[PDB]
């Protein structure tokens, strides 16, 4: 019943520089005994499968460079891209897995 | 009187890391010469008083170990180093005082189809101290859900099993390896040397 | 390397049984957790299936009950999803991911290539 919501729907930034991303969840997602949140994020490129960005909602997962950043608070997530590269738009997906049955919020398209 | 190196060394069963035998050699006389006369040991990384010449040496408990563990992380048995194995499974004192004996068991201790029968530990979320023995099969949670007796949601079993294929090269073989740890105590000596 | 494939799919009539099965090696399926989700074509991603090691948990989502089964041998190392009493609105993309293990989460790390089905 985790209904999820997200902001940039098909997002464009100024063809550049940077993008924002915002991902929220109706109920938190920190543990009592953890101090650490169980939402990720996803990337998707148009064809090839879905890949891997960050786990555990504040770890740069290995295999990326540098360049992302997903932070926020125990019920507000948002993303930092800083520069914005000519091999990046792809679609980003939100996972919320603190409930048996996780779901997919929606996709941001970030292109151009 | 010989001591029963042999059955530790030549032997079939073994054990994985996470529950591993020990045997207490003793009142015996060990021919160390042929350890170090075979040239079929990968690895004799000694750190006692003497690597070599262990003639004139008399102890009164000697220790031996057996474990089944991936190439590329035998170099992690030895003290101050720190990962999964050497952290959650075994961990050598500061001061040890024996010897590592590392070889390869790759035409024995492999099947092509896959020996899915070897395991170690992947958390304890406890470092473990001086070496101490370490079986319990728990159901460690994460939390989100309780786990009700089954490894279900944010239920994580804790005994990860090797990869172990007849394809691999020396990195993920299996290798076997005896931390042969000795031991003075207060105690008259007894395991005396050739 | 480390990879998953697909295989099965494709056409069907209206509630027909397919079984699609989802193969992989270098990694000892023995200790990792694999998953199904869905991409249906320009409407989003979703999430459908469960499974574990010794197949104990068997959670299912919220259109999934009653309807999908999941399976898996370990002597051959594969998994297979049987579908029963397909609706138009189960046609789609499926993927087969993989778990992290107690590092990452329960998340989705290794991604098979993909499966097509569609009721036709
Ligand atoms: C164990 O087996 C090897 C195999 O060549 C043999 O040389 C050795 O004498 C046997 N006994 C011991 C104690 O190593």
């Amino acid at each position: 019943d985790i209904q999820m919501t997200q902001s940039p729907d098909s997002l464009a930034v100024s063809l550049g520089e940077r993008a924002t991303i915002n991902c929220k969840s109706s109920q938190s997602v920190l543990y009592s005994s953890n101090n650490k949140n169980y939402l990720a994020w996803y990337q998707q490129k148009p064809g090839q499968p879905p890949k891997l960005l960050i786990y555990w909602a504040s770890t740069r997962e290995s295999g990326v460079p540098d360049r992302f950043s997903g932070s926020g608070s125990g019920t507000d997530f948002t993303l930092t891209i800083s520069s914005l590269q000519a091999e990046d738009v792809a679609v980003y997906y939100c996972q919320h897995y603190y409930s048996p049955p996780p779901t997919f919020g929606g996709g941001t398209k970030v292109e151009i | 009187n010989l001591c029963p190196f042999g059955e530790v060394f030549n032997a079939t069963r073994f054990a994985s890391v996470y529950a591993w035998n020990r045997k207490r050699i003793s009142n015996c006389v060990a021919d160390y010469s042929v350890l170090y006369n075979s040239a079929s040991f990968s690895t004799f990384k000694c750190y006692g008083v003497s690597p070599t010449k262990l003639n004139d040496l008399c102890f009164t408990n000697v220790y031996a170990d057996s474990f089944v563990i991936r190439g590329d992380e035998v170099r992690q048995i030895a003290p101050g180093q720190t990962g999964k194995i050497a952290d959650y499974n075994y961990k050598l004192p500061d001061d040890f005082t024996g010897c590592v004996i590392a070889w390869n068991s790759n035409n024995l201790d492999s099947k092509v189809g896959g020996n899915y029968n070897y395991l170690y530990r992947l958390f304890r979320k406890s470092n473990l101290k001086p070496f101490e023995r370490d079986i319990s099969t728990e159901i460690y949670q994460a939390g989100s859900t309780p786990c009700n007796g089954v490894e279900g949601f944010n239920c994580y079993f804790p005994l990860q099993s090797y990869g172990f294929q007849p394809t691999n090269g020396v990195g993920y073989q299996p290798y076997r390896v005896v931390v042969l740890s000795f031991e003075l105590l207060h105690a008259p000596a007894t395991v005396c040397g050739p | 390397e480390v990879q998953l494939v697909e295989s099965g799919g494709g056409l069907v009539q209206p509630g027909g049984s397919l079984r699609l099965s989802c193969a992989a090696s270098g990694f000892t399926f023995i200790n990792y957790k694999m998953n199904w989700v869905r991409q249906a074509p320009g409407k989003g991603l979703e999430w459908v299936s469960y499974i574990s090691s010794g197949s104990d948990a068997i959670y299912y989502a919220d259109s999934v009950k009653g309807r999908f089964t999941i399976s898996r041998d370990n002597a051959k190392n594969s998994l297979y999803l049987q579908m029963n009493s397909l609706r138009d609105e189960d046609t789609a993309l499926y993927y087969c991911a993989r778990g992290g293990g107690y590092n990452y989460g329960e998340c989705m790390d290794v991604w098979g290539q993909g499966t097509t089905v569609t009721v036709s």
